[PDB]
C-alpha cells in the first residue's frame, strides 16, 4: 500500500538536507510505467536521516509547492539550493 | 554520487 504525505526538513545546523536523488521509473499497473524523482540515498545524521519519515525509494512529487514529477535531477537540486533552511516535500511512499 | 543536497 502506497501513500502520499508531507515531510518538512530543516537543515539548520547541518551542511545539507542529506538526500541524493535520481530519475527513475516504477511499473504502475499491470502494462504501464511512471517516471519520477526518487530518493536514492540518505546521508547519515543529516536532517533527512534524523527525520525518520523519508525512505530510500520514496518518490518526490513536489518541493515547496513546485511540481517535480517530470523534472531533471539538476532542476530539483537547483530548487533545493534556492531554498533557505527548509524544504517541504510531498512524498509518495511504500 | 551526483545530485545530492
Amino acid at each position: 500500500g502506497e501513500l502520499i504525505h508531507m515531510v518538512t526538513l530543516d537543515k539548520t545546523g547541518k551542511k545539507s538536507f542529506g538526500i541524493c536523488i535520481v530519475r527513475g521509473e516504477v511499473k504502475d499497473s499491470p502494462n504501464t510505467k511512471t517516471t519520477g524523482i526518487f530518493i536514492k540515498g540518505i546521508v547519515p545524521d543529516s536532517p533527512a536521516h534524523l527525520c525518520g519519515r523519508l525512505k530510500v525509494g520514496d518518490r518526490i512529487l513536489s518541493l515547496n509547492g513546485k511540481d517535480v514529477r517530470n523534472s531533471t535531477e539538476q532542476a530539483v537540486i537547483d530548487l533545493i539550493k534556492e531554498a533557505d533552511f527548509k524544504i517541504e516535500l510531498e512524498i509518495q511512499t511504500f | 554520487t551526483e545530485f545530492c543536497a
